[PDB]
């Protein structure tokens, strides 16, 4: 989750 | 005027990351806050490190999905590498520069310290260029698979066989002397095929310092991608792909 919000950024 | 139409090695150069720092001169050297420092430093240059991919050409095509496998199998080889052209430009391949406010002298970290110092010499020991080691970096970036495969799996294995020949042209760049080319080609990619057995030895040191704490501080973004790829590479669906099998 948050690796991916920071991916989807 | 031509060397406006940029190559995807003058690419890789504008992206990398920029220095980070442990801030770190209290005062006293303690195990538990230089590895609590050490840890909330590896979690800014995994920050990093996603940011830099996200830019990677090819790395944007695939899948989400296929964006984060890649980045919790490979973000310990980005670190053991970058730590090692650093320590290799830095001090020829002797101290472990971590940062600049952070270069450790041997001192634990026995395996870590050995490891993390071969690949440093091993570096110097090849003279490697800055082009050659972006290359090299990016291909560790698409060292490991799932076995099941990625969603984007034809498409991954196009783009890494492109930043192979990256690899190549910085040797050709560099020079192309002769058979030269060729020898330097396997002592390179040998050198990343080491890369597999160096993070191991790394990978575990750190899962039994996150495990086994007694009490150490951890940042969110290491925490989670720990967690979360103990299980994936305790029950073996990684697959490490090398150049000399
Ligand atoms: C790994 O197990 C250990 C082994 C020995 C130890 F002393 C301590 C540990 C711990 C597990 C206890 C703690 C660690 O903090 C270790 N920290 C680091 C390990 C390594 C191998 C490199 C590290 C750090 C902290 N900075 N750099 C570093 C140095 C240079 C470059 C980079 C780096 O990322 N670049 C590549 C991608 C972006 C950035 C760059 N663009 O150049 C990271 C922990 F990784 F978090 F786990």
């Amino acid at each position: 989750a948050l690796l991916r919000y920071l991916l989807d950024k | 005027l031509p060397q406006l139409t940029p190559t995807l090695v003058s690419l890789l150069e504008v992206i990398e990351p920029e220095v980070l720092y442990a801030g770190y001169d209290s005062v006293p050297d303690s195990t538990w806050r230089i590895m609590t420092t050490l840890n909330m430093l590896g979690g800014r240059q995994v920050i990093a490190a996603v940011k830099w991919a996200k830019a990677i050409p090819g790395f944007r095509n695939l899948h989400l999905d296929d964006q984060m496998t890649l980045l919790q199998y490979s973000w310990m080889y980005l670190m053991a590498f970058a730590l090692g052209w650093r320590s290799y430009r830095q001090s020829s391949a002797n101290l472990l520069c971590f940062a600049p406010d952070l270069i450790i002298n041997e001192q634990g970290m026995y395996d870590q310290c050995k490891h993390m110092l071969y690949v440093s010499s091993e570096l110097h020991r090849l003279q490697v260029s800055y082009e050659e080691y972006l290359c090299m970096k990016t291909l560790l970036l698409l060292s490991s698979v799932p076995k099941d495969g990625l969603k984007s799996q034809e498409l991954f294995d196009e783009i890494r066989m492109t930043y192979i020949k990256e690899l190549g042209k910085a040797i050709v760049k560099r020079e192309g002397n002769s058979s030269q080319n060729w020898q330097r080609f396997y002592q390179l990619t040998k050198l990343l095929d080491s890369m597999h057995e160096v993070v191991e030895n790394l990978l575990n040191y750190c899962f039994q310092t996150f495990l086994d704490k007694m009490s150490i501080e951890f940042p969110e973004m290491l925490a989670e991608i720990i967690t979360n790829q103990i299980p994936k590479y305790s029950n073996g669906n990684i697959k490490k792909l090398l150049f000399h099998q």
